[PDB]
């Protein structure tokens, strides 16, 4: 099995700063094996990078992909808020195939006005929207949860 | 264009049965390589099987192995994932999945996923015994304890939406 491994884990930054997400292989690869995915928080994974450099349709310009060997990296030249997800890296070279953990990225003092009122109006829209995905999800969770607990009952309820 | 639409997600008994499918439409669908993976609880991502795209070759991570069962239908335009011998570290979220090329096993689309829960039934070994009043009972209980769960993730979120709001009143 190629264990892939990520750092950081979880990171918390500015719009404006340069981000850098490394994945770490434990056995040597071809360039042409290795992918990131991004995941926005409430929506599925969707393909980033492919083959260490590439970028995939409709990904802008602001990401990049390096590496061989065994290092390889996701850099994001200048944080937007909107790049607020889940990063992670993929080896396609063999079966199995296998996901690093993760790398979560999030706004550093994201709730503080003071930092808040200084974005732009279309900016703070676009991240207020983002929001009810998340709580959605959330609550679907709960429902899952709770549809479980009711089983058992229901059953033994039926079996009188 | 690519649309990848996954049903037949639900509740599950450890040991029971689940067949999911994925309708998939803009492409052609028997030019590619197709795969199931899924997101667990700690939302990790586990590759759980891959078919060619005639349908030949099937992979599988050993986890899976004599468990899972991968299949298409190229008449239909669909996927399937027939799920046997249920265990607790199989409650996830299902995702369909197409690989662009063979030749490097990225993933290019993904569907929304169909959630599977494996949820346990030990709890009726001793409330087989209760009386349908005190089921009841219980069953009962549990509304207010998921609405108050509910209701306190919306004042979460209510308060990550505030200051925001107020940032945009401020222009």
């Amino acid at each position: 099995q190629i264990v892939v491994t990520q750092r950081p884990t979880t990171m918390a930054a500015s719009p404006g700063d340069k981000i850098i997400i490394t994945c770490s292989v434990s056995s040597i690869i071809s360039s042409n094996y290795l992918h990131w995915y991004s995941q926005k928080p409430g929506f599925s994974p969707k393909l980033l990078i492919y083959r260490t450099s590439n970028l995939a349709s409709g990904v802008p310009p602001r990401f990049s992909g390096s590496g061989s060997g065994t290092s390889y990296s996701l850099t994001i030249g200048t944080m937007e808020a909107e790049d607020v997800a889940t990063y992670y890296c993929q080896q396609g070279s063999d079966i199995p195939l296998t996901f690093g953990d993760g790398t979560k990225l999030d706004l550093k003092r994201g709730s503080d006005y003071e930092f808040l009122k200084s974005w732009t109006v279309e900016d703070l829209q676009k991240r207020l929207l983002a929001l009810d995905p998340m709580m959605e999800q959330e609550i679907e969770e709960i429902r899952q949860k709770y549809q479980c607990k009711r089983q058992p009952i229901l059953d033994a309820i039926e079996a009188k | 264009d690519v649309k990848l639409v996954e049903s037949g997600g639900g509740l599950v008994k450890p040991g029971g049965s689940l067949k999911l499918s994925c309708a998939a439409s803009g492409f052609t669908f028997s030019s590619y390589t197709m795969s199931w993976v899924r997101q667990t609880p700690e939302k990790r991502l586990e590759w759980v099987a891959t078919i060619s795209s005639g349908g030949s070759y099937t992979y599988y991570p050993d986890s899976v192995k004599g468990r899972f069962t991968i299949s298409r239908d190229k008449a239909k335009n669909t996927l399937y994932l027939q799920m046997g011998s249920l265990k607790s570290e199989d409650t996830a979220m299902y995702y369909c999945t197409r690989i662009g090329y063979d030749e490097d096993y990225a993933m290019d689309h993904w569907g929304q996923g169909t959630s599977v829960t494996v949820c346990s039934g030990s709890d009726y070994e001793f409330l087989k015994s209760w009386t349908v009043e005190d089921l009841q009972k219980r069953l009962l209980a549990l509304d207010p304890m998921m609405e108050q769960e509910i209701e306190e993730i919306r004042q979460k979120y209510q308060s990550k939406r505030q200051p925001i709001l107020d940032a945009i009143e401020a222009k």
